[PDB]
């Protein structure tokens, strides 16, 4: 049963605050150590603090002395970590984590861990994607097999997901990691990789999907000269 | 000769919490919890997840009869509280008794 | 203070093979307070080994950490698929508690150079002001890959921005998407658009181009 | 306190034990430190992390609300609700002061309490292989390693081991 | 305020676990008992006396 | 627990002990067996006993008949009724909460002073002329027969009476 | 009881200490009486002064009329009324005498924990230099003059300089 249940993701403008709960759900909360752990995207593991209620008062890093406070509800048996220490590159994973087996009160290892909250500190606003094909050619073929797509430009925030042939077509298909360009704003690009004489009988569409504005595009990417 | 030598302590740091004990006054403890909430939010929230009923300048009378200063509150189908103005005063613009107003007000409230 | 160190930051093995990975402490290490954990991409870390040879339980017999002072190293003696993750160390003697770098093992396999395509801008998107030109490196390994942008032979230099995929399930590859993105004003000004690869399982650099037309 | 260690045989406390709350310091030939006893913390951190939430749980009200109107001719009903709210109000008031006043008078009690068995435990190991030099502090008769150390906190020291060593050098 | 809560007074939300509160008296919710204490902290640690 | 007796150096309890809360075992060449502190326990079922009707009888409640009834148009007061109902139900509820488990806590500690008590009241007896060998026993340093034993339980221990002979095997023991 | 002093290892109280609740008693060759410990004595003073004053004013009540009054067809809520005050007194007699019961217990354990303490602070000065003769009593193996008496009373007494005329005596 025991679990550490992390708040919802969160999207804050640079500047202002956040504040991540983590709810454990087993036993009396109270007499083990919980920790903050942050990763950035395809990064390692920073330790930001932690508290263990009862022992004693938090213990925080130096990197954000004075930008982070972690506090907990003895009763609702939850923890919180709050950081308004906010600039863009503080847009990352946050993680809660604990010990399980006793003696837990202090900050040592870590069994258990939340599945993360994901932080994303950026001025921009909700926006859909714009949906280009990337369409095959003489170019875009080389021997048996020939490469098409999608790229799916300027939107916010993440995620997108990608399908092709509303789930029919999965062989070959790769969907790169979105980048993050001048604007602010994400785009990515879904590629596959079919036979060549498939084109002009069979017809490849891909599905966009972008829930945080709720558009749901649905682009035909036909051959050309 | 000085032999090795094994001390017990305890714990100090440098909190300044202080609690009050039966026997003692304002004492320094390294770290303690409060129990009594005294921070609200300056905001009248949804209870039970649902928005008062908010009359602006008019009263419960003057909303449930229709007073004219009232046809530009919205009125939702549900609401959790009622929320009046301490100068909420469009009520009854023409003057009498509203008979049994406070028991309507309270079967009204939520 | 406290900061661990490990070696390699990639480690290329094949299933099968002995993995032993390290992590060197820039003060010495109380008795043996350094955990090894492995995290998957997508999910927390699991925890594999504490104290410092302690196995977690769940993990399996072929994890086994070592070590002390300012040297552990963990050790996998079989590689399965499974195993194939990034893998932190930590310790825990002091606060502030600090985690490794991490060492990444990834699949060794045989070379293997991309399939390279361009595609040049839709019409669509040429409408509406911006020109984006994307470059794809199919089925490529190892990882190490150089991209270069060349518009009308003049190599572009602010304007790109690669993404590489995860290794492959099944064939274990990667494969690389780099997007070029100008005005429609620019894009308009010139005619030969080339992307140019330099794999090390490509003998010589192959440049893909097309002309505006 | 009452027991008399904490503020007591035991003078002051130490900063530089930092990963619990009670525990050891020690001095001899390889070296010197603080550590803490990890088995008496945790204990009482679980003692008294049921009293923390102890004192917050048992209180489990129901929903209600506490506002209620009246008009101009029904005051006395309206002094019996302000009755009402006062009596809860006064009652409420005096047992949480009072209440955590007690707790907070044993909860010290409870800190002062271990630290003396903790040296209790110690002393009935050593029995005259160490000389009580007070301040909470034992001098061994004996030469006395970091194994030696560690049993003696972990509480398997080996009296009869160390026991001719400690005759002579007492003698 | 587009806000939710579990027990709200009339000058703001109190969002707490906490058994007791001296915001208000008139609430409305599954709200902490009013009392009149200014500071009702429990201690949990031990008195502190650094060197 | 608070004094370091029960569950603590001495390890654990008696169920061969039957007739009384604390109490004594020996084993000498006539014999070996149980008896009770019978004054000790005495006193201590006095104070419980006191400890009990206290929290019982103090409680001295009037005839009283809670329901009360509220037609339709006597909402507000039948809300307030039902505001002092679940008044008193919330202070009873946390008042006999928090009281046992206080008590029950006060109540451990003073068996355990209690059994602290009766050692130290025996060491203080035997002195020099016993080994205090942990878990709560005493070896005497010399012969202790049937009237020996009864008169430490009695707490008239001579001594004097023995002081030679176990100094003897003190030394000897202590080579 | 609970340590074990008071009405325990020392049997019986002094009418002759009417300085102080804590004391001293001594003969030597230049005299004999008793005398109050005054720092013990006041430090406990200032404990169960402040735990009366706790006990009285955190009860803060406000001006309020207790009466009621109702016709003869307003029964039900008269029996409201009654409701109400009776429920008062019979959280306020319980907690009354309950609250008096433990904190008349808790007061007599300190007493008797600061006596045990203060036998406890002189066991400890004088080593093997006296004799615990019982009932709280030390008989000292060398002369002790009142220079001497003080330094046991103030917590300086020196060990070393009688310990080889204790040891003499005590053969």
């Amino acid at each position: 049963q025991v679990q550490l249940v992390q708040s919802g993701a969160e999207v804050k403008k640079p500047g202002s605050s956040v504040q991540v709960s983590c709810r454990a759900s087993g036993g009396t909360f109270g007499n083990y150590a919980i920790n903050w752990v942050r990763q950035a995207p395809g990064q390692g593991l920073e330790w930001m603090g932690g508290i263990s209620p009862i022992f004693g008062p938090p213990k925080y890093a130096q990197k954000f002395q004075g930008r982070v406070t972690i506090s907990a509800d003895i009763s609702s048996s939850t923890a919180y970590m709050d950081l308004s220490s906010l600039s863009s590159d503080d847009t990352a994973v946050y993680y809660c984590a604990r010990k399980l087996e006793p003696p837990y009160y202090f900050y040592s290892y870590m069994d258990v861990w939340g599945k993360g909250t994901t932080v994303t500190v950026s001025s921009a606003s909700t926006k859909g994607p714009s949906v280009f094909p990337l369409a095959p050619s003489s170019k875009s073929t080389s021997g048996g097999t020939a490469a098409l797509g999608c790229l799916v430009k300027d939107y916010f925030p993440e995620p997108v997901t990608v399908s092709w042939n509303s789930g029919a077509l999965t062989s070959g298909v790769h969907t790169f990691p979105a980048v993050l360009q001048s604007s602010g704003l994400y785009s990515l690009s879904s590629v596959v990789t079919v036979p060549s004489s498939s084109l002009g009988t069979q017809t490849y569409i891909c599905n966009v999907n972008h829930k945080p504005s709720n558009t749901k595009v649905d682009k035909r990417v036909e051959p050309k000269s | 000769d000085p032999g090795d030598t094994l001390c017990i302590g305890y714990h100090a740091n440098n909190s300044t919490d202080t609690v009050d004990t039966v026997l003692e006054k304002n004492v320094t403890v390294t770290h303690s919890v409060n129990l009594l909430e005294d921070k609200h939010n300056g905001k009248l929230c949804k209870l039970r997840g649902v928005a008062p009923l908010h009359l602006g300048k008019c009263n419960i009378a003057g909303w449930i009869l229709g007073n004219p200063e009232c046809e530009s509150l919205s009125t939702a189908s549900s609401w959790s509280y009622i929320v009046e103005t301490p100068s909420s005063d469009n009520g009854t613009c023409y003057p009498g008794d509203f008979i049994d107003y406070e028991e309507l007000r309270e079967q009204l409230s939520s | 203070e406290i900061v661990l160190t490990q070696s390699p930051g990639t480690l290329s093995l094949s299933p099968g093979e002995r993995a032993t990975l390290s992590c060197r402490a820039s003060q010495s290490v109380s008795s043996s307070y350094l955990a090894w954990y492995q995290q998957k991409p997508g999910q927390a870390p699991r925890l594999l080994i504490y104290g410092a040879s302690s196995r977690a339980t769940g993990i399996p017999d072929r994890f086994s950490g070592s070590g002390s002072g300012t040297d552990f190293t963990l050790t996998i003696t079989r590689l399965e698929p499974e195993d194939f993750a990034v893998y932190y160390c930590q310790q825990y003697v002091s606060t502030p508690l600090t985690f490794g770098g991490g060492t990444k093992v990834e699949i060794k396999r045989t070379v293997a150079a991309p399939s390279v395509f361009i595609f040049p801008p839709s019409d669509e998107q040429l409408k509406s002001g911006t020109a984006s030109v994307v470059c794809l490196l199919n089925n490529f390994y190892p990882r190490e890959a150089k991209v270069q942008w060349k518009v009308d032979n003049a190599l572009q230099s602010g304007n790109s921005q690669e993404s590489v995929t995860e290794q492959d399930s099944k064939d274990s590859t990667y494969s690389l998407s780099s997007t070029l993105t100008l005005s429609k004003a620019d894009y308009e000004k010139h005619k030969v658009y080339a992307c140019e690869v330099t794999h090390q399982g490509l003998s010589s650099p192959v440049t893909k181009s097309f002309n505006r037309g | 306190g009452l027991f008399g260690a904490i503020a007591g045989f035991i003078e002051g406390g130490w900063t530089g034990m930092v990963d619990g709350w009670y525990g050891y310091h020690h001095q001899n030939e390889q070296g010197s430190g603080y550590a803490a006893d990890l088995k008496s913390t945790q204990n009482a951190i679980d003692g008294i992390t049921n009293k923390v939430n102890s004192v917050i749980e048992k209180m489990n009200t129901q929903f209600t609300a506490v506002g209620k109107e009246f008009n101009h001719l029904e005051k006395r009903i309206e002094n019996l609700n302000k009755k009402v709210d006062d009596g809860f109000l006064d009652i409420w008031t005096y047992n949480a002061e009072l209440l955590v006043l007690l707790e907070n008078e044993r909860t010290l009690d409870y800190h002062d309490s271990n630290v003396k068995n903790l040296y209790e435990k110690v002393r009935s190991q050593l029995k005259n292989n160490a000389k009580e030099i007070g301040n909470g502090c034992f001098e061994f008769y004996h030469k006395c390693d970091n194994t030696c150390m560690e049993s003696v906190k972990n509480g398997t020291y080996d009296y009869p081991k160390y026991s001719e060593e400690a005759k002579l050098n007492r003698e | 305020h587009d806000c939710n809560t579990t027990c709200q007074t009339p000058k703001g939300a109190i969002n707490t676990s906490l058994p007791f509160q001296n915001i208000h008296p008139i609430t409305i919710g599954k709200c902490p008992k009013y009392v009149k204490s200014t500071k009702l902290r429990l201690a949990t640690g031990l008195r502190n006396i650094p060197s």
